[PDB]
């Protein structure tokens, strides 16, 4: 019965205007949206970029994610930053994997 | 008189895209009279020593071998042998190094350990540990950064890989850093990376600051606007 | 409509048709469900894991 209106996965939300039908007499039914947000608590505050500062503040303002400052990792996108490496001297880019449960070449 | 032959180390193959093998000799007089030939599993041999080194502040004889091979082949499980003809080993040998077969693939899970909240009391040093478990083959390449610095390679320090008690087939390994408490009072970051080949890309990190190692306080702003919010 | 029709969940549009649209014609629907809600139990968990959603 549940009609998932939004599932924004950067701003976790999953807003559900579910009707319940009151007791056994209908024409009293109640609506209700069910904001399910999940804060995360411990991502970076530029998610993609591990050396940014710890978010401290969350802005859910419903209106924008009804119709970006990226809060959680998605499952399926892969965010990743360069990374230089030093061996012998030589400094050489590349890619990292900062989920790399979900970020198997696929 | 001891020579060694050194198998080719992962940060080798991936981060300058090339193979080397070394079978160096070193507390030996110096005579120039090495012949280092890396046969193959086949007759044919790959390649020879190349760019001998000999200076040293000790001035004892140093010869360097090379072996130029492909990653695939390596990877097939051809092995190679290094031969050295010096007059100061009594006889030749052949030091015979192989890919090791049947070795499982398991995703290097690199976790980052702030220091005890004991030691910042100390108020003299403090230790960041940065953990690599579960991973196989044993191999595995291990660097730390702060705020994309890399920090020199003496101020961090590894260990080798040890076997997983759990899991016989994985292994776990052991990186430190040490900084001083100000710097971590600081918050500066700290990022340890992982190269290993059960990796996607081959190369993990992982970062950590003093408001993010199992921090004292959760300063949290949560604001929600527009409620309704209707569509 | 009836007013059990609309008690139900059975979502309406009225379409309009207007000269200065780009697509010419404007699509807009309702239903029980876009009304005037009455209760929110927006549970907003918090939790350690952070990467990972849900
Ligand atoms: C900081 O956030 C910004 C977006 O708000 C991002 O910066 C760019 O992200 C794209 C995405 O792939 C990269 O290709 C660019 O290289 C990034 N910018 C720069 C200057 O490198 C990103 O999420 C964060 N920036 C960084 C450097 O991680
Ligand atoms: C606790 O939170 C309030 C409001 O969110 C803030 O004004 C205050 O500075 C916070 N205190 C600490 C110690 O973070
Ligand atoms: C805690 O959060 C509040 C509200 O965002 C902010 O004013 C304050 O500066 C924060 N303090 C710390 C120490 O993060
Ligand atoms: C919302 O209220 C109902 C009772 O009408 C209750 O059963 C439910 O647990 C409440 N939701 C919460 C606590 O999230
Ligand atoms: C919100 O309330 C409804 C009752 O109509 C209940 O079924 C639902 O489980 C509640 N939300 C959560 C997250 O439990």
């Amino acid at each position: 019965e549940r009609i998932v209106l939004v599932d924004n996965k950067c701003k976790c939300a999953r807003i559900t205007s579910r009707i319940i039908r009151s007791s056994e007499d209908p024409n009293e039914d109640i609506v209700e949206r069910n904001i399910r947000i999940i804060v995360p608590l411990n991502n970076r505050e530029n998610i993609s970029d591990p050396t940014s500062p710890l978010r401290t503040r969350f802005v859910y303002h419903l209106s924008d994610l009804c119709k970006e400052t990226c809060y959680t990792y998605d499952r399926n996108k892969c965010y990743t930053a360069v990374v230089p490496l030093v061996y012998g001297g030589e400094t050489k880019m590349v890619e990292t994997a900062l989920t790399p449960d979900a970020c198997y070449p696929d | 008189i001891r020579v060694f032959a050194i198998p080719p180390s992962f940060a080798s193959i991936f981060l300058t895209k090339s193979t080397k093998l070394t079978c160096l000799v070193t507390d030996l007089t110096t005579y120039d009279s090495v012949t280092i030939s890396w046969t193959r599993q086949n007759g044919e041999a790959v390649k020879t020593h190349t760019n001998i080194s000999e200076s040293h502040p000790n001035a004892t004889f140093s010869a360097v071998g090379e072996a130029s091979i492909c990653e695939d082949d390596w990877n097939s499980g051809e092995r190679f042998t290094c031969t050295v003809t010096h007059t100061d080993l009594p006889s030749p040998l052949k030091q015979t190094i192989s890919r090791p077969k049947g070795v499982a693939l398991h995703r290097p899970d690199v976790y980052l350990l702030p220091p005890a909240r004991e030691q910042l009391n100390l108020r003299e040093s403090a230790t960041i540990t940065c953990l690599v478990t579960g991973f196989s083959p044993a191999d595995v390449f291990v660097q730390w950064m702060q705020r994309g610095q890399p920090l020199s390679p003496e101020k961090y320090v590894t260990s080798a890989p040890m076997p997983e008690p759990q899991a016989p087939g994985r292994y776990f390994a052991h990186s430190i850093l040490t900084v001083s408490e100000e710097e971590w009072n600081t918050g500066e970051t700290y990022t340890c990376v992982v190269a290993h080949e059960a990796l996607p890309n081959r190369v993990t990190e992982r970062t950590v600051d003093k408001s993010t190692g199992k921090p004292t306080l959760y300063n949290v702003s949560l604001v929600m606007s527009d409620t309704a919010g209707t569509c | 409509v009836s007013e059990e029709e609309w008690n139900t969940g059975e979502t309406y549009t009225c379409v309009v048709a207007h000269e200065a649209l780009p697509n010419r014609v404007t699509e807009r629907t309702v239903d029980k469900s876009t009304g005037k809600p009455t209760l929110y139990n927006v549970s907003l968990v918090m939790s350690d894991t952070a990467g990972t959603c849900y």
